[PDB]
């Protein structure tokens, strides 16, 4: 397909097999058999029409790949250049991250209308997928304000590591 | 077309000026 | 025209500072105006007094 | 006479003069061109062709690219069993903190 | 402006049936309590105080305070009905006419024509008829607005134009 | 930015040396040419604003707003060759004069890389203005509107120039990226307070404020048609962009000394708002319903949250497209009836099919029902003012009744009803009204489809 | 019996309406044969992975031809 | 159509096109000398092509 | 992936051809509603097709399709859910839909803008399948405000009549204030459960949604016309029959309660919001059908009786039931709209005339109205076998069987013999009873317009609930183990409700003294609430405009405070610095002082 | 609904006159005034109208209820109401 | 037509000075 199937899980598809015990005849399976030959035909005959006019001339296209950049909290303090680069090497790591809710976000709605109404136990490993994203979201990038940068975003990650770890040592005793 | 004299203006405070006042809102003094 | 003279602009050059006016201005404009800073104030100060030592379940709040 | 003046000029009828008016200009063949022209230069021009050009720029806010991107991070990062996020943006080790 | 005393009862009678009908609903009953209504009306015709009508007519219609139905019946196409003005949206104005395009006036020939008969007959009579009204105004200004019929002959009644020119109350 | 700043200027030796009648489609044509070009600024990448030079740079949120001004031009022209083809060229020429005069300092204003280029430029929009609304206003009391406006954003503008340099003296160059980069949280002392008041007050004034709003009424309602669309589409938008330009060197605080601004915005949207369900005017009710609107962008800026400023943006371009169509709308009667009383022209449906159908969907978008970038715009500041406070809602909510109210009330009051008696001048509407009006509400909806682009910097 | 009826002028707006209309598709259906067409003439590009030793250009990085077009000239 | 009084009125038409030309060609005028660093920001730098003389012109 | 994806949608997109034919204005400008009626006659029987699909197996299925927006965090994007709801919901809105364009091109034949009327129409048909299938909460606001606003326009059909304005904006203002909850719901679902599909809502546990769902039980009270907000309905009168007859009968007005039935696995964890839908809805059948009996219009009545029947579904939605107030919809969706048609036949025929004094007879005279509307009343009392009792006696059945609020049970069973008791009113005055219409009768009903538009409704009402609720999965569990005393209430209330209520009706037959009991002077005048509501709050919040706000605060104080007394400073000023004297003797000794102050008192020198 | 000419309406008038037995089932002239000719009272003059009332369907106004005085009348006012002309 | 100022408006700055006063009313 056009997405890999681990990123986004699927499990197998388990369908019933028609078991007809009224020996009247059912409709749902003859209106498919109608639109089959009557909608799904044309509209597949059409599609192959095209699919063999677009492979007359198929043209590339890749992803600009960025290379790796020393990020805040090496920059030079007071240096735009370096810190230019940087605060951009931040700034494209938060919407990789926004993408990277996105699909756990997505997987986690996707589970719940699968599942029908037992998506209570069936998503329950999903439901701690979005646990282990979400809260890391908030103490990695929430609360920052509408003019949000990395300083501000490091200062937050600096308070972190001086606030847990205050209360570490000292009931380590 | 309308002109400054007729338009509302200051409190009635004497009745001849009340008077002149109902006038403004073509209306009589006595109910005014 | 006359209504819309009265109602819009001979008013003003009319109006006189009157106690009653006075209040009535001072009532129906800073009144709210103090009254919603407190309560608004009160939801906040018990609002951050709460995720301070945490006291507040946002597990799933990110997009603020 | 109170002063020199003119009474209040009445309001003229575009329409009573040329019915095929369209309010643009008095004098009609030039007025015609104007619906022409600010039509011309209005919805087709701009409003159509501006649409369909800001309807199909290149990747705005670098949308696309980044989901793609995020993706594969994903599949790299499932495989080996660490959370799919760090907690952590900036390296912890390559930190110092004022004791 | 003056309402008569008479004129008044003429009134309360007139609610009072409407209001009764409503009550009743029922015609058989209608017409009974009516007859019944109407024979509590005759017997006070004949008193010489007016000081007694004017006391009878407040307790009277204190009671007719009292009894109105809290849901009267009105006809649709009356003040309260469920067909008040609900026609008017359709009805336009006359004169809206002048606006037309002349492709659309072409478009009815001989009806514009016959417009124009009446435009210029309201232009020609125009000033005959103002010259009516100014010459018998009520000294003091006009005492009230009832129009003066039209006097003389070949002319038309003052100020007819739009009472004749109304939209109809069935525009469509 | 050179390929659209000189093309603007250049309008201005053709305009003066176009041929009599020649002025209105010549300069309308290329005005139009000119919004095509600016179209092109659309295109933001997912970093750093585009930087073209040293002299101008154009992020997320100046472009959508640029492209505004530069489609606004063809319709106060087009919306203006009727109430001013009867006087002579020469100052039918210089209208002409001011208006791609005042387009010039908005374009120069809103892709400003300096702090204090903006400030010239964006003040310097009110000489422009002011000649506008004295000029060719149409009633006596614009003379004292134009001092209202003149003086009330005065007060204003010269604290923040006083901030301004003293930031020169105290942190180097005030560039808008240097600025962003280079920031200093802002102490809670006296002084820095002061400092908050002089770089805010400026910008708050102009949008309205509660206090601060008294000359909306004087200006919007004296203005000329072709004026009166700008004081009310883009500059109260001046105001608004200066705000989030200028709150970053203020965290933290604005965090703290943003409640009395905060409250009286809040508070005074609904009070507004109440006034416009009870006005006369047709013109005063639109501008005090722009006050409304526009309160909410001021509440929507002082949170900093992205939501916030992601709906801001949003809010402000909607806004300013709706109140300049209701403001033809205005105008379309006040040629017929001659006066901007409400309840004398009733009943419009009837005679003007088309010209109500125009009233109508103007007056919904305004109502703000989804999907319409008004909905959007103040939907979002919903979820950031409750994520602020839960209070919020009844604040905010409160004032969506009374948005609701006075928006059908001045539909319903002029178009729907019995057509009144007495007046036998209204004609067919002018193709000029319904193509213009036209041009206003489609974008709009138009916009409906991708709201990406005008969703702002932060997004 | 049918008898007139008064109504407010409408070829005024029946003319507008019919000049938007039409002309709106001046260049409205031209480019919507065009959109079309350009989809069902050569189609969208493929994500491929970059050859070695070559750079992309600036306007590679897309999928729409006339997003690519877009970005091949113009910006 | 007497071409005299054809460019007469106009001839104003052409301003604004050669304005935007202008501006246009100003653009490029004015970053040249902004250019300063080129192939020197580390996501953009690369090994310049044999014959290529500049990454972003 | 079956054709499933497609024939839903389908259904939606082809909704919309009638619309996008009239923006051309060359279109069918002649016979514009057969066009749009043959239109939705095509939809239903395409949107039959993925009912019986969800019918033989159960399919409920998500699109996704094109992505609008990428928030942030949140995905904003086109998404219509297939479930079981929209799956049926959308023929039985297809179907009066298509019951009343037959009956519209009858009553409103005459309408020189009836072109324009069927286009409203489709626009109001096409926000509901928006509202019905909606993922996402925005979507679901899409289709909320689109049937808000266009109740506006087309209640304001006859925009010349003064009081339709009233109502057409008293209809906004009550609505308005419904969405104040359904925005309230949205923010916290994006702030704290972070999404608005209804997928990660329910997923993302919510189980404490105190200001949600009160927010939620607002957003449904303002819609739906529940106590607190009923009013907007009666007045919602005064618009066209047909308006009046899909709209306002079944299916606008149906979308309030529809939300709750979308959110129940997430409503019913909260039990102290279920006894508050309780507390609404027990009120709401008594009030709106206490002042049922007492009116006069036949609309009033008829729409009186809708508003209880919405009390209904919402007092079975707190009790863990809302598949069968779901259901309830169903089968109050056929008759209740076939008595609007029906009494809509006798309208019209009878000279516009909607006072129930002022018909009488027309059961020999209307013999195919007359079925109908005995049909419709005995289907609309819950009468064994037929629509009403495969929903209404189950509910009574169920709501008592249950740990409820005492209160809730005693108001539901009198609503319900109250229900039967304005029924017989209907009957008796406007067909048992001596003809009492003006002397030119002119009543007639062979149009085949209004002969097949009624008896579509007619055969569907018959059957209905039958096949309905044999063919729907179990999904709910039906009790059995039940005493006999509150097994036969649910048809022992409404026999008396048919008993006593014909005996006090019939008794204006007698020729009796007249006297406007206090009780009835209560019940007649809607119960004094729009007395109060709509004159009270609306004076005051006025009157606060234009006293304060605009006068005092606006242009009298904020405009004396900073502009003026400024001004008046540098006027006063300004005189004192010009005003002088022109004397050479006063300005020098100016200047000795000025001299003598700098020299010794300024301080400069030292 | 179908129209209705004048024709239609004396006829549907003078029929409710005649059935006022207070008149004189054979003395209805088309200008029989109420007071001189009938010799009914005012009271019973009002009766008139709200028996005309029901019969067309619509509110007489009180003020042009006592200005009615002969049949003709009462014909030519429901005729202006309903813009009848034929 | 656009109001203009008339002589009413005129004479107001008419006076020997912006702003009466008793002093300068002489
Ligand atoms: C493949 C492509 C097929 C043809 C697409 C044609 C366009 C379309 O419908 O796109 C749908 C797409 C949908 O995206 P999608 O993700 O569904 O992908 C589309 C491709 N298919 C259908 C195959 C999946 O959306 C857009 O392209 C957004 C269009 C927005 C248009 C906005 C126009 C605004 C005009 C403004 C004029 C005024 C400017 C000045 C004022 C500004 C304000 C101040
Ligand atoms: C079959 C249907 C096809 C539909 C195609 C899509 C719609 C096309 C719509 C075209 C008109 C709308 C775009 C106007 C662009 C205005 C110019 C711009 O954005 O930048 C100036 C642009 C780019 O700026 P530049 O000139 O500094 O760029 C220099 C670098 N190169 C040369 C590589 C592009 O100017 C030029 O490209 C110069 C040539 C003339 C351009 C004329 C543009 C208007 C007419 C088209
Ligand atoms: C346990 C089971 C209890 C079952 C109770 C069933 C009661 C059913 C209702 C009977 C009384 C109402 C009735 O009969 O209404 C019909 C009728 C209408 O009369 P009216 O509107 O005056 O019109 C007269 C026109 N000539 O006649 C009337 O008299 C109308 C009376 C109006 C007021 C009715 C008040 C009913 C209150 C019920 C209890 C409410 C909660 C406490
Ligand atoms: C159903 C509602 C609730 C229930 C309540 C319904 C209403 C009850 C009304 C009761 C009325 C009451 O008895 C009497 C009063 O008010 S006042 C005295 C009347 N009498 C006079 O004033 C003497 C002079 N006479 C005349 O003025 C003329 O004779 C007259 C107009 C009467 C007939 O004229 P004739 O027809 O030419």
């Amino acid at each position: 397909d056009s997405w890999d199937k681990d990123v986004y899980p699927e499990p197998p598809r388990r369908t019933p097999a028609p078991a007809p015990q009224t020996s009247l005849p059912n409709p749902v399976t003859y209106l498919t058999k109608i639109f089959d030959l009557l909608v799904d035909r044309p509209v597949t005959l059409a599609r192959e029409f095209i699919e063999q006019q677009h492979a007359k001339n198929r043209y590339y296209y890749y992803h600009r790949e960025f290379r790796r950049v020393p990020d805040i909290t090496e920059c030079e303090e007071k240096d735009i250049l370096c810190m230019f680069e940087a605060e951009m090497q931040w700034r494209r790591d938060y919407k990789v991250d926004q993408e990277i809710v996105n699909i756990i976000q997505e997987r986690l709605k996707a589970c719940q209308q699968r599942e029908g109404e037992s998506y209570r136990q069936n998503c329950a490993k999903e439901l701690e997928q979005f646990t282990q994203v979400s809260k890391a979201f908030q103490d990695r990038y929430s609360d920052l304000g509408a003019h949000y940068s990395a300083r501000k975003c490091l200062a937050k990650q600096k308070q972190r590591m001086l606030a847990e770890r205050k209360a570490a040592k000292e009931a380590a005793a | 077309h309308v002109t400054k004299d007729m338009f509302p203006g200051p409190y009635p405070k004497t009745p001849e000026e009340r008077a002149a006042a109902a006038k403004k809102y073509n209306m009589r003094v006595e109910d005014y | 025209i006359r209504w819309t003279y009265a109602r819009s602009a001979n008013i003003y050059p009319n109006f006189r500072p009157t106690p009653k006016t006075s209040l009535l201005g001072a009532l129906f404009g800073i009144g709210p105006l103090f009254f919603w800073y407190y309560v608004f104030k009160t939801d906040r100060d018990k609002k951050e007094k709460l995720i301070q030592e945490g006291k507040l379940d946002q597990t799933f709040n990110i997009s603020y | 006479i109170r002063l020199q003046e003119d009474p209040d000029p009445e309001d003229e009828n575009l329409y009573e003069k040329n019915p095929d008016s369209h309010g643009y200009d008095k004098d009609p063949i030039v007025d015609l061109w104007n619906m022409r022209v600010v039509f011309f230069f209005g919805f087709s021009i701009v409003l159509v062709l501006g649409s369909t050009f800001v309807a199909y720029l290149p990747d705005y806010r670098m949308q696309e690219w980044a989901r793609r991107e995020a993706e594969r991070l994903v599949k790299y990062r499932e495989a080996n069993g660490l959370p799919l996020m760090e907690s952590n943006c900036f390296d912890p080790n390559k930190i110092q903190l004022p004791e | 402006a003056y309402l008569t005393h008479q004129q008044k009862v003429l009134r309360l009678y007139k609610r009072a049936l409407r209001h009764l009908e409503s009550w009743c609903v029922h015609r058989d009953k209608y017409r009974y309590f009516a007859c019944l209504m109407r024979a509590r009306f005759d017997e006070h015709k004949n008193e010489k105080d007016m000081v007694k009508a004017t006391q009878l007519l407040r307790q009277a219609e204190e009671e007719f305070w009292y009894g109105q139905h809290p849901q009267p019946y009105i006809f649709p196409e009356s003040p309260g009905g469920t067909s008040y003005e609900r026609y008017e949206c359709y009805k336009v104005p006359e004169w809206c006419l002048d606006d037309w395009h002349p492709s659309e006036k072409a478009m009815y020939p001989d009806y514009f024509a016959k417009r124009e008969q009446w435009k210029r007959l309201r232009r020609e009579s125009w000033e005959r008829e103002v010259k009516q009204l100014q010459e018998e105004t009520p000294p003091g200004g006009p005492r009230t607005e009832a129009l003066p019929p039209a006097r003389k002959e070949g002319d038309l009644p003052p100020l007819w134009w739009h009472i004749v020119t109304r939209p109809r109350e069935r525009p469509m | 930015m050179l390929k659209i700043i000189i093309p603007t200027t250049m309008l201005l030796p053709m305009t003066w040396m176009s041929k009599h009648n020649m002025i209105w489609i010549n300069a309308t044509v290329h005005s139009l040419l000119i919004s095509l070009i600016s179209l092109s600024l659309l295109n933001q990448l997912g970093e750093n604003s585009l930087n073209f030079s040293l002299t101008f740079f154009s992020d997320s949120l100046s472009a959508p707003l640029l492209v505004l001004t530069t489609w606004l031009l063809p319709l106060m022209l087009m919306a203006s060759q009727s109430h001013l083809s009867k006087e002579t060229t020469t100052r039918k020429k210089l209208y002409i004069t001011m208006l791609i005069l005042l387009q010039l300092f908005l374009i120069m204003t809103f892709t400003a890389t300096e702090l204090i280029l903006f400030y010239i430029l964006f003040e310097a929009t009110l000489v422009p203005t002011l000649i506008i609304i004295t000029r060719w206003g149409n009633q006596t009391e614009r003379l004292n509107a134009g001092l209202y406006f003149l003086f009330y954003t005065l007060a204003g503008s010269l604290p923040l120039l006083v901030a301004l340099v003293y930031i020169q003296n105290t942190t180097g160059s005030l560039n808008f990226l240097i600025i962003h980069y280079w920031s200093h949280p802002l102490s809670n002392s006296w002084s820095n307070i002061f400092m908050w008041l002089a770089c805010i007050m400026a910008f708050m004034v102009k949008m309205p404020l509660y206090g601060l709003h008294l000359w909306l009424p004087k200006a919007h309602v004296e203005a000329p048609i072709a004026g009166s669309m700008v004081l009310a589409a883009v500059l109260l938008k001046l105001g608004g962009y200066g705000m989030m330009r200028i709150t970053t060197i203020l965290n933290p605080l604005t965090n703290y000394m943003a409640y009395p601004f905060l409250m009286l915005s809040m508070w005074g949207m609904i009070m507004t708002s109440s006034i416009c369900l009870r006005q006369t005017d047709l013109k005063s009710l639109i501008a005090y319903s722009s006050v409304s609107h526009m309160a909410l962008v001021i509440v929507a800026i002082m949170i900093q949250t992205p939501w916030s400023f992601m709906g801001a943006t949003a809010l402000m371009i909607a806004h300013g497209l709706t109140s300049s169509m209701l403001f033809c709308l205005a105008n379309t009667n006040y040629e017929r009836v001659h006066s901007r009383t409400m309840i004398l022209a009733r009943g419009l449906q009837t005679l003007l099919p088309l010209m109500a159908t125009w009233w109508l969907m103007a007056s919904l978008t305004n109502l703000a029902l989804p999907p319409s970038i008004n909905l959007i715009g103040e939907l979002f500041i919903i979820t950031a003012s409750f994520s602020w406070s839960n209070i919020t809602i009844i604040l905010m909510g409160m004032n969506m009744m009374i948005t609701a109210l006075y928006s059908l009330y001045m539909l319903i009051t002029t178009q729907r009803g019995k057509y009144t008696h007495h007046i036998n001048n209204i004609k067919a509407s002018f193709t000029r009204e319904n193509a213009l009006m036209a041009l206003h509400i489609l974008p709009l909806l138009l916009l409906t489809l991708n709201p990406k682009m005008i969703l702002g910097p932060l997004y | 019996k049918r008898l007139f009826i008064i109504k407010p002028s409408g070829f005024y707006d029946r003319r507008f309406l019919k000049l938007m209309r039409f002309y709106i598709l001046l260049t409205g259906i031209p480019v919507a044969i065009g959109i079309t067409l350009v989809n069902v003439f050569i189609g969208e590009a493929e994500l491929a992975d970059i050859p070695e030793g070559y750079v992309p250009e600036h306007w590679e990085y897309f999928k729409h031809p006339i997003s690519r077009w877009i970005a091949r000239t113009f910006y | 159509m007497n071409v005299l009084q054809i460019v007469r009125d106009h001839w104003v038409h052409i301003l604004v096109p050669v304005g935007f030309v202008f501006g246009c060609y100003l653009d490029r005028r004015s970053d040249e000398k902004l250019t300063a660093f080129r192939n020197k920001s580390l996501l953009f730098k690369r090994e310049l092509r044999p014959n290529e003389e500049v990454t972003w012109k | 992936m079956n054709p499933f994806a497609s024939l839903t949608l389908t259904t939606l997109i082809i909704l919309t051809i009638p619309i996008m034919m009239s923006n051309s204005n060359i279109y069918k400008t002649n016979l514009y509603p057969n066009y749009v009626k043959t239109t939705v006659s095509y939809a239903f029987t395409l949107s039959l097709v993925p009912l019986l699909m969800f019918m033989h197996t159960g399919q409920e299925m998500i699109i996704s399709n094109w992505h609008w927006m990428t928030l942030q965090t949140v995905e904003l994007s086109l998404s219509f859910k297939m479930d079981y709801f929209s799956v049926m919901f959308i023929p039985v809105a297809l179907f009066v839909t298509w019951s009343i364009m037959e009956f519209s091109m009858w009553y409103m034949h005459s309408d020189p803008f009836i072109n324009r009327f069927f286009k409203y129409l489709v626009l109001f048909l096409i926000t509901m399948m928006i509202l019905v299938t909606a993922n996402n909460l925005f979507q679901l606001f899409i289709g909320w405000e689109g049937v808000g606003i266009m109740s506006f326009l087309l209640i304001g059909w006859w925009h010349g009549r003064t009081d339709a304005n009233t109502a057409a904006l008293q209809a906004i203002l009550y609505n308005r204030i419904g969405d104040i909850g359904f925005v309230l719901s949205m923010a916290w679902f994006l702030t704290h459960s972070n999404a608005w599909d209804l997928q990660q809502i329910f997923m993302l546990n919510n189980e404490c949604p105190n200001m949600p769902l009160i927010g939620l039980l607002l957003a449904a009270a303002g819609k739906s016309a529940q106590f607190g907000l009923h009013p907007w309905l009666p007045s919602a009168m005064e618009g066209p029959t047909p308006v009046s007859a899909l709209l306002h009968s079944s299916t606008m007005v149906v979308a309030g309660v529809f939300l709750l039935i979308r959110f129940y696995p997430l409503m019913e964890t909260n039990k102290l919001v279920q006894t508050m839908t309780l507390c609404l809805g027990a009120i709401t059948t008594l009030f709106t059908a206490l002042c049922a009996i007492t009116q006069n219009d036949i609309k009033k009545i008829v729409a009186f009786s809708t508003s209880s029947q919405l009390g209904l579904m919402m007092v079975t939605i707190g009790i863990n039931q809302p598949h069968l107030a779901f259901l309830h919809i169903c089968m109050h969706a056929f008759f209740k709209a076939m008595l609007f048609m029906c009494s809509g036949s006798i309208i019209h025929s009878l000279n516009d005339e909607q006072d129930i004094r002022k018909m009488g007879g027309l059961y020999k005279a209307m013999p195919f109205t007359t079925t109908a509307l005995i049909i419709g009343s005995l289907a609309l009392t819950g009468m064994p076998y037929l629509t009403g009792f495969y929903s209404k006696d189950l509910i009574i059945e169920a709501v008592n069987m249950s740990y409820t609020n005492a209160w809730a049970l005693l108001m539901t069973l009198i609503a319900t013999s109250l229900t039967a008791a304005y029924s017989t009113r209907i009957i008796f005055f406007a067909f048992l009873g001596k003809p009492r219409f003006p002397p030119l009768v002119l009543i007639n009903e062979n149009n085949p317009l209004l002969i097949n538009s009624i008896k579509r409704l007619l055969i569907g009402s018959i059957f209905a609930g039958f096949i309905i609720s044999n063919n729907i999965p179990p999904m709910t569990v039906p009790n059995t183990t039940m005493p006999l005393y509150m097994k036969m209430t649910a048809l022992i209330v409404t026999i008396m409700g048919f008993m006593l209520a014909l005996e006090l009706n019939n008794t204006t037959y007698y020729l009796k003294f007249k006297y406007p009991s206090q009780t009835y002077k209560f019940s007649n005048m809607l119960g004094y609430y729009p007395s109060i509501m709509h004159r009270l709050p609306t004076y005051h919040n006025l009157s606060m405009s234009q006293k304060s706000a605009s006068s005092l605060l606006d242009l009298i104080w904020l405009e004396t405070i900073l502009p003026k007394t400024t001004s008046f400073i540098q006027m006063k000023m300004s005189i004192m610095v010009s005003n002088q004297k022109g004397l050479i003797k006063l300005y020098f000794l100016s200047f000795l002082i000025t001299i003598m102050i700098s020299m010794t008192l300024f301080n400069y020198h030292e | 609904a179908p129209p209705l000419t004048l024709e239609a309406i004396k006829d549907r008038v003078l029929y409710v006159l005649k059935l006022y037995d207070k008149i004189d089932p054979e003395k209805l002239s088309v200008n029989s005034h109420f007071m001189k000719d009938l010799g009914l009272d005012s009271l019973d003059q009002v009766e008139i109208i709200m028996a005309m009332e029901d019969e067309f369907g619509f509110e007489i106004p009180d003020i042009d209820a006592e200005k009615l005085m002969c049949p003709q009348e009462i014909v030519d006012y429901i005729a202006d109401k309903k813009d009848v002309y034929e | 037509r656009q109001w203009q100022p008339d002589v009413e408006w005129a004479e107001q700055f008419g006076g020997a000075v912006m702003y009466p006063t008793k002093e300068t009313a002489h």
